[PDB]
RNA sequence: GCGGGGUGGAGCAGUCUGGUAGCUCGUCGGGCUCAUAACCCGAAGGUCGUAGGUUCAAAUCCUGCCCCCGCAAC
RNA sequence: CUGGGCUACACACGUGCUACAAUGGAUAGUACAAAGGGUCGCGAAGCCGCGAGGUGGAGCUAAUCCCAUAAAACUAUUCUCAGUUCGGAUUGUAGGCUGCAACUCGCCUACAUGAAGCCGGAAUCGCUAGUAAUCGUGGAUCAGCAUGCCACGGUGAAUACG
């Protein structure tokens, strides 16, 4: 959401991640969610986002923090014709 | 002659009772310092030239001799003989003050200045550095500048090894 | 030296104007000021930006941790 | 003159346009925290007056770190390796907006004839 | 082995006199046309076979190699 | 059913919007329209907020009330013919709405940036009168999303030998 009345992220991952703080990263995450925010607590857990076709992973940071999911798992795929 | 009353004082008596020498003149000193820019754009511009020179006697307090290449190479497109650069050998009064003024005012001045390699050694007991960009002395301006390059600074040190001209230049000031 | 050949070169007083730190030594600019440190001479005031005397590497320099990036901007925005 | 030999003759508001960083009503606060008549011109000031507004100016951010801040937020979503980073490192639109025409000021001047 | 040559896609200059990329046809794009051609408007396309030299600088002057067309030899 | 694509992007064409400025721009004040829509919809006044908007709930199933300051025009001051206070893209940060949700992929606002463009090759299009040109307005679709579409009035020409 764009307004203080946020933020958004969906339940069906929040629940996941913070059962995820005793997953020791070994292990990873799907989700279907690119509408998702991310939160300081998806920090170092890698989740595996659904593009369309296929779940491509993503390494978060305290730098991709404040944006979605759907940035870091790109669409179309394109090389320069 | 701030920094050689200081040598003197306090870094000769430290540097002896440190080492352990067998005598007052085995102690390290500072024969010289070698200024040197490098320049190889000479080769198609002789303004270039026209500007390290003053700017180095600017920086230093006495006239850059010009060097020239001892033999010809085309991979340069150098010939022989063409002027490459200009060095200056400062020794005395005016090498004290030199170090005085590069750490007092002028190493601070680089932009992240966390001191400088501490390897940087010849083995036999000299030092190196460069200063990447000659804007860093205060006796020249920026606005002079029409194009920074740097220039190799050597301290020639009397000292047999590299322990010894390690703790000579940290006595003085050297990071 | 030589007459005539090398720049006018003199006995400069540095003063670094963070902490007024006062130092002898030899150059060629004025800087428009002169002064009659050390009695019995004058000198000239060549001032000067950040010196030695207070440099953080010289000195302390853990300062400047000012933000984590991003994170505490989220938290501080939301709660 | 104020960060930079802006224009003698222009009047003080136009005048502090040309930083990169201020623009006009940013102008117009910054002559109203300094009390200054707007409408005057800029060789037609005093020195005391363009102290203080130096003053405020360097309050306000300043120009190089102004570009430096941009320039550090591109490389930040350029080295993550996000879709809007990598629109800003193949030089493309990176609002939400359509390539097929009317991309000029991204991709540059028109290119060759495929 | 002896002569010519090797420069955008084709044919030809330019080399002798070092700085200069050219003529005609063609190609691509846009117009005219119901469409193609012709015509009109713009644009691209050659590091001069190649590897090295000389020169401040080489299509150009020097050297070796590799190719094509002829003529000989076989 | 979820998520994605129809929004891709070396490039070509059509149709349009914005401009390339002084018959203009910024700022202030300020006169005159028509045609339309509204029940869980229009949403007032007052207030908070630079602003987008928020709050509030009056009145209204409407020639009653609202959407709704009409804008160009005019008057004053300024800019003085400049890539400019033109132009407004593109980008960064921060906001607001809508909707479960605004990355792909909405609109709008604030600040900053300030792009190309200094009147358009060969060619080619509409128009004979309240027309062309120009300025705003409304409606539909629609939670939101228009330079598009269909209607509205305001100002208001040149020319037709043949
Ligand atoms: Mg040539
Ligand atoms: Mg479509
Ligand atoms: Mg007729």
């Amino acid at each position: 959401r764009s307004l203080k009345k946020g933020p958004f992220v969906d339940d069906h991952l929040m629940k996941k991640v913070e059962a995820a703080a005793e997953s020791e990263k070994k292990q990873v995450i799907k989700t279907w969610s690119r509408r998702s925010t991310i939160f300081p607590t998806f920090v170092g857990q890698t989740i595996a986002v659904y593009d369309g076709r296929k779940h491509v992973p993503v390494y978060v940071q305290e730098d991709m923090v404040g944006h979605k999911l759907g940035e870091f798992a790109p669409t179309r795929t394109y090389r320069g014709h | 002659n701030r920094l050689k009353d200081q040598y003197l004082k306090e870094i000769v008596p430290a540097l002896m009772s440190k080492f352990n020498y067998d005598s007052v003149m085995e102690v390290p000193k500072i024969d010289k310092i070698v200024i040197n820019t490098g320049v190889g754009d000479a080769t198609a511009n002789a303004k270039v030239l026209d500007s390290a020179v003053e700017e180095l006697a600017l920086i230093t307090g006495q006239k850059p001799v010009i060097t020239k290449a001892k033999n010809s190479i085309a991979g340069f497109r150098l010939r022989e003989g063409m002027p490459i650069g200009a060095k200056v050998t400062l020794r005395g009064e005016r090498m004290y003050d030199f170090l005085d003024k590069l750490v007092t005012v002028s190493l601070p001045r680089v932009r992240d200045f966390r001191g400088v390699s501490k390897k940087a050694f010849d083995g036999r007991g000299n030092y190196t550095l460069g200063v990447r960009e000659q804007l860093i002395f205060p006796e020249i301006d920026y606005d002079q500048v029409s194009k920074v390059r740097g220039m190799d600074v050597v301290i020639v040190t009397t000292a047999k090894s590299d322990e010894e001209s390690h703790e000579l230049l940290t006595q003085l000031g050297m990071p | 030296m030589k007459t005539g050949i090398h720049p006018e070169y003199r006995p400069v007083v540095f003063v670094d104007t963070s902490t007024d730190f006062k130092f002898l030594s030899g150059s060629t600019k004025s800087s428009s000021e002169t002064i009659k440190w050390e009695d019995g001479n004058e000198y000239p005031l060549l001032r000067v930006e950040i010196s030695s005397d207070s440099h953080p590497f010289y000195t302390g320099k853990q300062k400047h941790a000012t933000a984590d990036g991003r994170v505490d901007r989220f938290n501080k925005k939301y709660g | 003159i104020a960060g930079v030999d802006v224009p003698r003759e222009k009047r003080i508001v136009i005048s502090l346009t040309y930083i990169y960083g201020i623009g006009k009503q940013t102008a117009k606060e910054v002559l109203a925290e300094a009390g200054v008549s707007e409408d005057t011109r800029t060789r037609d000031l005093t020195e005391e007056e363009l102290g203080k507004i130096r003053e405020i100016l360097d309050r306000i951010k300043v120009e190089g770190d102004l570009r430096r801040e941009v320039n550090l937020n591109i490389k930040r979503l350029i080295e993550i390796g996000s879709y809007r980073g990598m629109r800003h490192r193949r030089g493309l639109p990176v609002r939400g907006q359509n390539t097929k025409n009317n991309a000029r000021t991204r991709k540059g001047p028109s290119k060759t004839v495929a």
